[PDB]
């Protein structure tokens, strides 16, 4: 039974530069006549597509930008030059012993210039409180760098008790990220305040980006 | 009645079928067919090597061929060799220049009207004599053709000499390492012999090393100046091309003439025996074959249409004429030719 | 080409049959496979089958637990999972062929299998409008549902550019997600935007339109 | 349990009633063939491919026709096909095979045969010798095996002269005769085909080098059918060969089927398929499982080179009565 070590697990590359993933196996997975590996790629919500066929073999339908190399126990996936179309997790595979396996996976996140988010604050709908619950939704729709930091303020004071924060990974047309902040609460507490403000910390400004609404 | 001699060919197209039929009938009219008649039986290339071999048995061995002419199709001649070599029937190529075919350890009875790529090297030597390039760096691919180029060059330098030799396995894209070594060394006349997909990488990743400019004399054969290998090539590189290299009409013309001459020589001999009719069941070999091969080795023609033609001891084309080339604006400039024995300038 | 169908959520020790539609090649000559994307985003081989049943392979992880079937006349890939564990929750893909020939050439799109005791519940869809217009952001909140997946589209999919649809998060028993739309404002007050949601688990379709608060 | 089809091609009437006496199922057919030649052998084998799906051939003959192996290599390379050459011309060692071929042979590699000959030459202090070969493959490989052993010898073997003879060319010049006169050394090592050994020994006879004070060592590629010594051969010759007397045909046939079937079992058990036959007239993954093989208590591994790692050898003398004599094993 054969093991797989993918290295590195995640990286960032400038557009146009090379990018390299590699993998090591517990055993020799090749003969003195041929070699037996394959590569795959993953965009979000994606059918995994074959990238490399046997060891150094470009698939009938993937761009020439990709090329594999290696033998014995060290195999390599190379991308030159790197596109934003290639934003993806990547998986390594062997087909020697009966348990065909995959690597742990490796992430490719593209290097991108600064971009501020589109902040949009939304009060609850006129149909949500017809059941008893309510939410204030902030969309931070398109930004880079990744690591942003967001906070809700009710009447100007802090409340983080009931916030659901969801993230998208890198959008392959933008090379940017996006965030959904859902502040969930019921009729009882909502009825007792007037100002709902959303502040966000980003590399873009020393000041937080803020939008709010009165009631 | 005149006994009738069967001469066969495996050619490219229908057109060359007719060219061969033609040249054979003319070969009857070049000397008093004092004892012999020449009959032409011709076929074209078959898909896979199995059908190639069986088709030679069915079409040519079936009718007592003394010799077969083989050209490059529109799979290289090997399966014919592997069959006619069994019967020690001479296989004569017209276009394939891969040096592996000169090694009659594998191709037991093979000869041709074209020099191997490995033979190009002779011109290389002669040019070194005219510019006093007594030190060279040889860079061959580690495919068998490059290995052959290595040995055929190092024989001729035993005056000037190879400074170093770098061995380069095909398929590699990052050719930087051997170019690093080559630039570290001192000699500035570099010889290259590799396949196209590899020569193009050579020049791509070499031009990035500032080896495009003057001070690097580049000697190179026909393989490494074609297609993509030419696209990224440096200005001033010196190249070679084969005279009438694919004029297959010209090659068939020249070949049939001296096959006829050799048949004439053979049938004024004594104790000649017949080639087998049909491959099936003939477990014993053609017994006169070795003599006919020896005769082809010593046949000569002074008025060749692709050049003065005669052979060397391995069965290779000798006195092949070449085109000697220079590059200006990414445009190909013939500075000279190779007359087969010495270099002639424009 | 190929597409999966038959997913959903079932309980421990139970069973579920997945299959996929086949189109465009001689089905009776290829070697068929079933793979697992664990929700932790790691790939694993679940099962493979010969040109016609002569070898059914499973790793010992689901051996006995699962079973593959082929229909060489009706071109169907089939897999029944039974005596299930919570471990079997994953996105399942159909993949296929290397023609003599090991690797997995072409891949399906994947159907979701959720292994739990929980009961099916469709989401509630609350539209979202802000409390210029350079340019305008609108949205949809899809709250309080189980199991995955849920599908969000917009204006019957004629609207297919600036979309940010978010992954749901597990708040308690239920998932909650949101969908954000950014459009040129030359049309928001005219060609009005509506949102289309579908939850195949509850086999439901939902349609709601956008208005401020009012005004 | 699924099965796999295999053919056993034989030239010459053999054992039937008597050479018959798991994890995958084998399927054997017996095919006699009246002829051995390019056309006929190719034809019958591909005819077997198109009338029924066959995954491998065990091929044996009772001749010295070496070209059989040459041909079978070709065939194997062309159809992704395992071919076992277990006796006769099929077992004449074929060097410089196609890098893609799946053709394998019973018997020792040239490396091992040169090794055995030197073991012998030490046995009799024959530390002076010379080598004669033709252009037949293994030639380079033979002399390089030997020269390699001499460079690392702590004894000064006098490799006096070594000769190359061109046998694709006529000898109306007696260039072969003239070359052979370069031989003065007591012991001469001859590597070529049996036929060529016949002609070359007519020559070496005509210049007295078959005379005594002189002894020749020649590999199994000239011994051939150890029962046939043409009237053109000198006596007191020494050879090595596959010990075909104490390793009979039933044993090698049992090995032939069991190699292929063990390979089928393991490849199918792990990759879930056995390649479908190219009836035309893709992976050779079987080669991995054809190299390292074991069955019913026997080591049936081939070298990565394509030859048995454990050939059984006999060391023989052409004697008083012109019959090969077991002198060592």
């Amino acid at each position: 039974d054969i093991q797989l070590t993918q290295s590195p697990a995640s990286l960032a590359v400038s557009l146009g530069q090379r990018a390299t993933i590699s993998c090591r196996a517990s055993q020799s997975v090749s003969t003195s006549r041929y070699s037996y590996m394959h590569w795959y790629q993953h965009k979000p919500g994606q059918p995994p597509k074959l990238l490399i066929k046997y060891a150094s073999n470009l698939e009938s339908g993937v761009p020439a930008r990709f090329s594999g190399s290696g033998s014995g126990t060290d195999f390599t996936l190379n991308i030159h030059p790197v596109e934003e179309e290639d934003t993806a997790t990547y998986y390594c595979q062997h087909s020697w012993e009966n348990p065909y396996t995959f690597g742990g996976g490796t992430k490719l996140e593209i290097k991108r210039a600064d971009a501020a988010p589109t902040v949009s604050i939304f009060p609850p709908s006129s149909e949500q409180l017809t059941s008893g619950g309510a939410s204030v939704v902030c969309f931070l729709n398109n930004f880079y760098p990744k690591d942003i930091n967001v906070k809700w303020k009710i009447d100007g004071s802090e409340r983080q008790n009931g916030v659901l924060n969801s993230w998208t990974d890198q959008d392959s047309k933008d090379s940017t990220y996006s965030m959904s902040s859902t502040l969930t609460l019921t009729k009882d507490e909502y009825e007792r305040h007037n100002s709902y403000t959303c502040e966000a910390t980003h590399k873009t400004s020393t000041s937080p980006i803020v939008k709010s609404f009165n009631r | 009645d005149p006994k009738i001699v069967n001469i066969g060919a495996v050619l490219s197209t229908k057109k060359h079928e007719q060219i061969f039929r033609e040249a054979v009938n003319q070969a009857n009219k070049r000397h008093f067919t004092r004892k012999i008649q020449l009959q032409a039986t011709s076929v074209t290339h078959r898909p896979n090597a199995i059908q190639m071999a069986l088709s030679v048995c069915e079409d040519l061995i079936s009718s007592q061929v003394y010799a077969i002419l083989v050209s490059h199709p529109p799979l290289t001649p090997t399966p014919i060799s592997y069959t006619a070599g069994f019967y020690r029937i001479p296989v004569i190529g017209l276009t394939t220049r891969m040096s592996i075919y000169s090694d009659k350890s594998i191709h037991l009875s093979f000869l041709r009207t074209v020099p191997p790529y490995s033979h190009q090297a002779l011109v290389w030597f002669e040019m070194m004599r005219l510019f006093n390039w007594n030190h060279v760096i040889l860079i061959v691919s580690d495919d068998h053709e490059g290995r052959a180029a290595q040995k055929k060059l190092e024989t001729l330098l035993e005056g000037p000499k190879a400074d170093k030799v770098l061995q380069f396995e095909p398929g590699t894209k990052n050719l930087t390492a051997l170019l690093l070594e080559a630039k570290e060394l001192e000699a500035r006349v570099i010889i290259l012999s590799a396949s196209e997909d590899d020569a193009t990488a050579v020049y791509k990743s070499a031009a990035m090393l500032d080896m495009t400019g003057a001070g690097y004399v580049w000697l190179v054969g026909e393989r490494e100046i074609s297609g993509s290998a030419l696209r990224y090539a440096p200005d001033g590189i010196i190249g070679l091309q084969l005279i009438n290299g694919k004029n297959e009409s010209a090659h068939i013309s020249d070949a049939v003439a001296v096959v006829a001459q050799a048949i004439h020589e053979l049938f004024e001999m004594e104790n000649i025996t017949d080639p087998p009719r049909g491959c099936v069941g003939n477990t014993n070999i053609w017994k006169t074959g070795p003599l006919f091969k020896r005769v082809l080795m010593s046949s000569k023609y002074p008025d060749g249409v692709t050049g003065r033609i005669e052979f060397n001891e391995d069965g290779d084309r000798k006195f092949a004429q070449y085109s000697i080339m220079n590059l200006q604006n990414r445009k190909l400039v013939q500075v000279g030719i190779f007359n087969g024995s010495y270099i002639i300038q424009n | 080409k190929l597409q999966e169908s038959g997913g959903g959520s079932v309980k421990l020790g139970g069973s579920l049959k997945l299959s996929c539609v086949v189109s465009g090649f001689t089905f009776s000559t290829y070697y068929m496979s079933w793979v697992r994307q664990t929700p932790e985003k790691r790939l694993e081989l679940v099962a493979v089958i010969n040109s016609n049943g002569g070898n059914t392979y499973y790793p010992d992880n689901v051996k006995g637990r699962f079973t593959i079937s082929r229909d060489n006349a009706e071109n169907t890939l089939y897999l029944q999972m039974s005596s299930l564990k919570s471990e079997d929750t994953a996105l399942y893909y159909c993949a296929r062929r290397d023609y003599d020939g090991f690797a997995m050439d072409y891949w399906g799109q994947g159907t979701s299998v959720t292994v739990s005791s929980a009961k099916t519940t469709p989401p509630s869809v609350y539209p979202l409008a802000p409390g210029t217009n350079s340019m305008v952001t609108l949205g949809c909140l899809v709250k309080g549902y189980f199991p995955e997946p849920v599908t969000v589209t917009w204006n019957s999919g004629s609207l297919s550019s600036g979309v940010h649809t978010f992954p749901a998060v597990l708040q308690s028993d239920l998932y909650t997600l949101s969908s954000s739309v950014t459009v040129p404002s030359s049309t928001w007050p005219s060609e009005t935007v509506t949102c289309n949601v579908a939850h195949p688990a509850s086999s439901t379709k939902v349609d709601k339109k956008i208005v401020p608060r009012d005004c | 349990p699924p099965s796999i089809g295999i053919a056993v091609i034989l030239v010459g009437t053999s054992d039937e009633v008597a050479i018959k006496d798991l994890s995958v199922v084998p399927r054997v057919e017996l095919v006699a063939m009246n002829e051995t030649d390019p056309k006929s052998i190719i034809t019958r084998i591909c005819d077997l491919m198109s009338d029924r799906k066959i995954q491998g051939v065990v091929f044996a003959d009772d001749t010295d026709q070496e070209a059989i192996a040459q041909i079978l290599d070709f065939i194997s390379a062309q159809t992704l096909t395992p071919i076992l050459g277990i006796h006769g011309g099929s077992s004449m060692i074929m060097a410089d095979k196609d890098e893609s071929s799946m053709f394998f042979q019973f018997g020792p590699s040239i490396e091992q045969q040169a090794s055995v000959m030197l073991n012998i030459m030490e046995e009799y202090d024959w530390y002076i010798f010379s080598i004669v070969t033709t252009y037949f493959p293994g030639y380079q490989d033979f002399v390089n095996k030997i020269r390699s052993t001499i460079e690392n010898s702590f004894v000064g073997w006098e490799l006096e002269e070594v000769l190359l003879l061109d046998m694709s060319l006529d000898d109306g010049d007696s260039k072969i005769q003239n070359q052979l006169k370069k031989l003065q050394s007591p012991i001469i090592l001859l590597y070529c085909t049996k036929e060529e050994a016949t002609y070359i020994f007519e020559v070496a006879n005509s210049v007295g080098l078959t005379g005594y004070g002189y002894t020749w060592i020649v590999p199994s590629l000239v011994a051939g059918d150890t029962d046939t010594v043409p009237s053109e051969f000198p006596t007191g010759l020494i050879s090595v060969s596959y010990d075909e007397w104490d390793y009979g045909l039933p044993a090698r046939v049992r090995d032939g089927i069991a190699i292929i079937t063990t390979a089928a079992s393991d490849m199918l058990s792990e990759h879930s398929f056995i390649p479908e036959p190219k009836s035309s007239c893709q992976s050779n993954m079987l080669n991995r499982y054809l190299i390292n093989v074991t069955f019913e208590g026997r080591d049936l591994s081939f070298s990565e080179d394509g030859y048995q790692m454990h050939p059984k050898l006999v060391i023989i003398l052409l004697n008083k009565e012109r019959k090969w004599e077991r002198v060592g094993k």
